[PDB]
């Protein structure tokens, strides 16, 4: 079973850029790599065949490289149609093998989140369950850390953060760190606060209540 | 032209069986290769067989062995995909995709398969209470299948609305939130497709 | 049954324009044959006629005239584009101007697979090559598929500038692999379509397992059932069926060479792929055949810049370079030294530990110098200048002689002194003592030649049972002027570059050429 | 009385750094001299103290090191518009990298004028070059004013490429009418400043009537009033003062060459600007004179580039370029072959209908050879490479020596013969036969050398009587290796281009070179 | 005597345009060619000197050739400020001779001229003399004619034209053509008409008055 | 720094002489070459001849010679010109320049030599009234005639220099009279013209000549 490397597994860039992905075998997988586009919610198209060769309406832009194990994608000039998630695969041996993937992001100026501390309403708590939402909204990057402080102690297995794809006007993110918990565990404690630790903030920013 | 046209999303639940069709047009059906490719949510694309419709020619990967067969129809021009005892695992996009060479160059639009123990359930609407721009919310927790649509005040508030993407839960149930941000009455209009359930819960502070 | 008509060209040699019967320059345009016009009505004439055709090409379209020289292989892509070619197999001539030569004008503007199976590549060249030239490729001809595999002759390294960063692997040993591979794709239908030679084709035929048709160049091989058309003499039956190990009949053909002809075979086959019946015959591009006046236009617009060089200067001479009769057929002359030293550094190629070069030594008949070049014209040399002292659009070809046979050349060189015929030989890397008292057959009194495995090159003496390699012209190598020794003895020949090519190549490269007579060649 | 302070400099030849005492690369940094960093803390001093200073160039600032390799005559035009020089004179160095090569970097880039009254123009050059430089100057010096009249070598055409839209004029027939010029402009301070040599400086000061003093160059002349402070013997003192045919003493100055010395002169002249008095020597630039910090820094910035140049590949080599002790003190060897190949190359003139070219012939000595170069480095040919087969500095000069003198050259080659000494010659357009059985001073028996006045170069036995053309290193020009006859008995000498340089130039040329031991010496 | 033909002898053009004034004199001057720049009303000032070599203060946009008989100046792109009057001047032998001269116009679009009739003033004729003025008011070619038509006949004489330079504003150009008769002369006739030709105006415009 | 000052204007009759001085300033008069150049309406440009201040060696054009004599004075840094019987074709502006070697570098402001049998007299001023059916392009035009005076210059301005825009003074022309003419108009609004005022100052230096004439409809 071949192995499938793929690098970056994420790219942040500019329309009229360079783009450079590589993808990197375990064995000589004697120039069978090709290279495929897949937008979101949407069939992966075909852009090029054993190693160089164009598909057939993929513009002059795009151009593949490599031999044995290392093999390259590049985009010349960027373009906003051009933004997507881009996989490789090799047509040596079976079973054939893809690559992790490479999203390609717009780069935008550094914004810095708005974070917002929701506690769980009276009809949650009527059912046990108790969720505390911590919000990040319209932000860039996506490089953000979400801790939590119930009663100055951190949690490890209890939130789950969901996230939203660049919006099509702003190009910024937004994320949904939700802590979920017991009834019990909840009226136990009286402090919960929410950490922020972006690259757009100076002080990581805590947000707090009190039940 | 070229196009592979596949059947529609199905939900299936652990043991059961499901059968996929990949429609083909626009090429002599019989001279390609129709393989098969998976897409599960964080884990890629995984490669699973394939068939060669003029011999009925069937070659499988060894992960998938016993588990996948595929059938052909040289009169509809359509190639099936059988997958015998499913389980959780198995929740993927399944891609039809013709070959002659080298590469994949035509694929078909997918075929979602959700696989899963869970019953399906109505969703309960709990609002995220604001706190004196300031930002207010909707919680729709413990629902099964995907998936809902949630908009602010019967559509008229559109402007700073952020609905986020389902997290299937431990439970096997899915949850999300749908939150606005508006300067210091907010009603969410959720719909749930799957069990008729719609609710108008109302923000206050 | 499924019939398939297979159109194929092999060893073009730059012939886009119409030539004579003897594949030379155009002079009665009533009874001229070939060109690329010409071969697209016929093409065109066959896709109206036929269902299932496939035109392939089997390497060296590249090197032969002017077009080359200053298109370097843009009218290659450009024409074969235009005739809708639907696969080329690399030939050893698409090397000529180095592998960059080949990537950029042919590789990257052809519209159809160029394939090559036994060409490998390595250090930086690797990765940028890659997906270029293809091993195979199925194409689809109607409701049926047809798998074209290619392959390229393991003398390129020697006969053309491939590099250091490519190797030539052996044709069956890399054939099989890639038959093999067609077969799980459950193609049927498998056509090796290559550059080696007639004698590498029917061994393919016989020991490559899978393969139901063999498409060759390299060798120029003519095969005619029936009676010939023209004056090409047939080295067998078309097609030439050989047995295979496995039991099968594998016809294998070839179009001769220069776009006279225009090869065509029609097969049956089965359900299964299998060869029924395999029939036909080369057809014979001639005056009966119109040329299209859509190529035709293109060609006459393309020929306007040919011209226009013809008159550019290619570089200066400082000195007169005679290339007179009365001294060219009777003592050293400094035409001689001149072509001979372009003859030798055009087969300068890469090279091992094992020699500083492969070849070292050039034999050039005086008869084959046609006309002197005068330096007081400003120093200029044009490829007109160079067309009156090579005229007869001949090659500069190499070859394998015994020394034996080489010391007989030299003797048959002054067998009839002081007559100004033209067998006497200008020579580069060989030095040449004669004693005309002596007997006609017994003159050569000292015969020195260049080595090749030496660091250092030095002149040792010509050994008698020792095989030496030697550039000469196309004319000598078919025994011309009285030259039955070299024919008749030769051990290996190989179709080289056009005559005057190779000195314009030279000239150009040198920009000053001053060449002197440096005492090669002496006497008593 | 107006007194005026000349400094001048004159065969600079890129010695822009500080170099030994023998003006080759620095070693010692405490005891090194010249450079333009230390001129320029020489000239500011000066400046400072005297109110009357004119800094001039008589010609040959082009050509010496790697700095005009890489360059091109930028770093003359940047460093004498750094030193602020008030006018230069053209000299035969000036034109070597042709008229083209001069116009741009340093004609149209210098901040002062660039003058020669004898250098007419024609054919489509004359509109281009008008005006670029000027027959004459009148500058301002306080409240007076000196005119300035320039002059080159009659014999650059045979010594650099001029091209052929350029006439060197007679000096003394051209200077007069600008000479004249000036006496209308009622200038009464006339200095000739050129580059013709000494003899000739002489002459312009004894027959061109109104010149006051003459700066020169070309033949590296010194000239010391009392003590010399260095190595350089002193060919008269300083000023040579001339009596010229109108009756006037007229001072005659030379300031060596490589930028050691900074002339010094100071004339005293009357309100009819009559020389009164002049006196003065050359200021020896040595350790006790510091380094400018401003114009090293520059130095330094620069030098960068040129350390990346010397390890860059020029050229590549098929063959072992054998440079060996063993091979070139004892035998023919393929290095001393490449380097008079390299030398004949360089000194490859604009010909008129008299000659194919005005010098065929080549000597190199064998302990000149320091290196041999390895051929399975890829091929690779640096600069540095180079560097290690001639380290010494020197030039290869263009001399005149009579038949006998040759003979007698070639007779001490071989007169202890089978020791590793050095002065085994290694040949170009010669071809020598020695029979070492025979007395020392009779071991020639064959010598033949390429013609000139011919149109096809062959060759011909040397006559005793007759005078050649010949370039060899400087150092045997010089009487070097025991070569006293050529010392002795030379016609004429010219100093030529760096050694180093002249053979980068020829592998840059060439591309890929393959020198061969092609039989040019010969024993017994 | 040598004489210097120098050509164009006017030259309209635009600013960034590349401009080309020749200078071809009846003998070699061997080289001793200097061009000169003068503004109206104003010194002229040294451009080039000796064929090639330019004055101090000179811009890289100015550049000198020639030989023999023949030279040439050239303003690679023009700038507003060398729009004037340009001279060749000989210094090979005297007496020194310079060329006609060049100038240099600023090309603009196409205008129309405004035309006004004035009558003489009653002060005017108290003096027993009469002068009609027809104004050309801001007008785009240079190139116009004036026809004097006193009761339908053309004049010969009394006519006199003043043209001004190109305005530094709009780059237009104005005439005054003063029709000069006397008492007796004046009272004699009663229709005073003056036609003006243009390349703006389609027809002659006529303006008249009546005594 | 380089400064070449010329004495002002002049105006003499046929047959008088006149000495025109060019005083130098920025560099060492003695070491340099001064020329003289004159330029005449529709003539172009004409070379008279040189002075060589540090030896007073002088050099005149054929044509010139005897009409011409140039001279110098050390002391102010001043060369001097004068011209000898006078005449109608020596009406032209005449500029001194240095030069050193090739070229004139330098050049004066110029000075204008006026040569007429003409009599000095006060200009007379007559006002170019307006229209108001005579609107050319709605705008209408009025201005000032200038009519017989010697000699040059004379000035302009309208409303006391305060109207500037749209005002056009053209060039003097000469007389059959041997007496100069010109005329100074502006283009003004139509309905504004009926309110405002327009007073044209014409001044006479050479007569003490100041005519204020109010131009009326
Ligand atoms: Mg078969
Ligand atoms: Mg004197
Ligand atoms: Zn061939
Ligand atoms: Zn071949
Ligand atoms: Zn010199
Ligand atoms: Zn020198």
């Amino acid at each position: 079973d071949i192995q499938m490397t793929q690098s970056p597994s994420s790219l942040s860039a500019s329309v009229g850029d360079r783009v450079t992905i590589t993808c990197r075998a375990s064995q000589d997988i004697r120039s069978y790599l090709n290279w495929h586009q897949q937008k979101p919610g949407k069939a992966p198209k075909l852009l090029i065949w054993y190693t160089s060769r164009l598909h057939s309406g993929v513009p002059s832009r795009f151009s593949g490289s490599g031999s044995g194990t290392d093999y390259t994608l590049t985009i010349s000039s960027l373009q906003p149609e051009d933004f997507a998630t881009y996989f490789c695969q090799q047509g040596e041996t079976l079973p054939w093998t893809f690559g992790q993937g490479t999203k390609l992001e717009i780069k935008r100026t550094v914004a810095a989140p708005s974070v917002f501390i929701f506690p769980p309403s009276d009809e949650q708590l009527k059912s046990g369950t108790a969720s505390v939402v911590c919000l990040l909204n319209n932000f860039y990057p996506r490089e953000a850390k979400v801790q939590w402080k119930v009663d100055n102690a951190l949690q490890s297995g209890n939130s789950q953060e969901s996230v939203t794809e660049q919006d099509s006007k702003d190009s910024t993110y937004s994320l949904s760190s939700t802590l979920t918990l017991s009834k019990a565990d909840y009226e136990k404690h009286k402090v919960y606060a929410c950490e922020v630790t972006h690259q757009g903030l100076s002080s990581p920013v805590t947000k707090s209540f009190n039940r | 032209q070229v196009q592979l046209v596949q059947s529609g999303a199905e939900v299936k639940k652990p043991g059961d069986s499901v059968k996929v069709s990949c429609k083909a047009s626009g090429y002599t059906f019989t001279t390609y290769w129709m393989h098969w490719v998976r897409q599960a949510p964080g884990q890629g694309l995984e490669w699973m067989g394939a068939i060669y419709p003029g011999l009925s020619d069937t070659t499988y990967n060894q992960k998938f062995k016993g588990k996948v067969t595929m059938t052909r129809d040289t009169s509809t021009s359509t190639v099936y995909m059988k997958l015998s005892s499913l389980r959780s695992e198995d929740t993927a996009v399944y891609y039809c995709a013709r070959l002659l060479d080298y590469a994949m160059d035509y694929w078909g639009q997918g075929t979602l398969v959700t696989v899963s123990s869970a019953s399906t359930k109505g969703p309960s609407v709990f609002p995220l209470a604001p706190s004196s721009t300031a930002a207010l919310g909707c919680l729709v927790k413990d629902y099964f299948p995907e998936p809902v649509t949630v908009s602010w005040n019967s559509g008229a508030l559109t402007s700073g609305v952020h609905t986020f993407p389902a997290v299937l839960q431990s439970s096997g149930l899915y949850s999300l939130s749908s939150v606005v941000t508006v300067p210091s009455t907010y009603i969410c209009n959720v719909n749930h497709k799957p069990s008729n359930t719609k609710v108008d819960k109302r923000v206050e502070p | 049954p499924w019939e398939l008509t297979i159109l194929h060209t092999n060893d073009v040699h730059s012939r886009l324009e119409q030539t004579s019967e003897d594949s030379s320059k155009c002079v009665d345009a009533s009874r001229c044959m070939g060109g690329v016009a010409r071969l697209f009505t016929k093409v065109q004439q066959i896709r109206r006629a036929e269902p299932n055709v496939l035109l392939l090409d089997a390497g060296d379209q590249y090197q032969g005239t002017i077009w080359f020289t200053v298109y370097k292989g843009a009218e290659v892509a450009h024409f074969m584009n235009a005739l809708r070619y639907d696969a080329m197999a690399l030939g050893n001539h698409e090397f000529d101007n180095g592998v960059e030569g080949l990537i950029e004008p042919l590789l990257k503007e052809a519209k159809f697979p160029i394939l090559s199976a036994n060409i490998s590549a390595s250090g930086p060249l690797a990765s940028q090559i890659s997906g270029l030239y293809l091993p195979y490729k199925v194409l689809p001809v109607g409701d049926e598929v047809v798998g074209i595999v290619g392959y390229t002759s393991k003398e390129t390294p020697f006969l053309s500038n491939p590099g250091t960063n490519l190797v030539f692997e052996d044709e069956i040993t890399a054939l099989q692999p890639e038959v093999d591979k067609l077969k799980t794709l459950n193609v049927n239908k498998i056509i090796a379509l290559g550059h080696s030679g007639f004698e590498m084709d029917k061994l393919i035929a016989q020991k490559v397992r899978g393969v139901d048709v063999v498409v060759g160049g390299h060798s120029n091989t003519f095969l005619y059932t029936g009676n010939p058309p023209s004056k090409e003499v047939p080295a067998g039956k078309y097609p030439f069926i050989v047995t295979s190990d496995d039991g099968r009949k594998v016809p294998v053909v070839q179009a001769y060479a220069f776009g006279k002809y225009l090869g065509y075979l029609k097969i049956e086959f089965d359900e299964r792929g299998n060869v029924i019946s395999s029939h036909g015959n080369p057809i014979l591009l001639d005056s009966s055949i119109p040329e299209d006046p859509s190529i035709k236009a293109d060609i006459n617009k393309w020929r306007i810049k040919l011209d226009d060089y013809s008159t550019q200067e290619l570089g200066k001479t400082i000195v007169y370079l005679d290339g007179s009769s009365q001294s060219c057929r009777f003592r050293e002359c400094n035409m001689g030294n001149l072509i001979c030293d372009a003859m030798i550094n055009n087969n300068l190629r890469h090279a091992d530990e094992m020699f500083w070069n492969h070849v070292s030594m050039c034999i050039l008949n005086g008869g084959g110098i046609r006309s002197p070049i005068d330096e007081r014209n400003d120093g200029t040399i044009t490829w007109e200048n160079l067309a009156a002292v090579l005229p007869f659009g001949g090659t500069f070809d190499l070859v394998q002689l015994k020394g034996s046979t080489l010391k007989k050349a030299f003797e048959h060189s002054v067998h009839r002194y002081g007559q100004s015929t033209g067998e006497f030989l200008q020579v580069g890397g060989i030095h040449v003592v004669y004693d005309l008292s002596r007997k006609p057959g017994d003159r050569v009194v000292k015969l020195d030649v260049l080595c090749t495995s030496c660091r250092v090159p030095s002149y040792d003496p010509l050994k008698m049972d020792e095989v030496y390699k030697v550039i000469l012209p196309n004319f000598l190598a078919n025994g011309g002027d009285g030259f039955q020794m070299i024919k008749d003895e030769l051990l290996r020949h190989d179709s080289g570059d056009q005559d005057i090519n190779v000195v314009s190549t030279y000239i150009s490269k040198m920009k000053v050429i001053y060449p002197a007579v440096e005492g090669r060649i002496k006497f008593s």
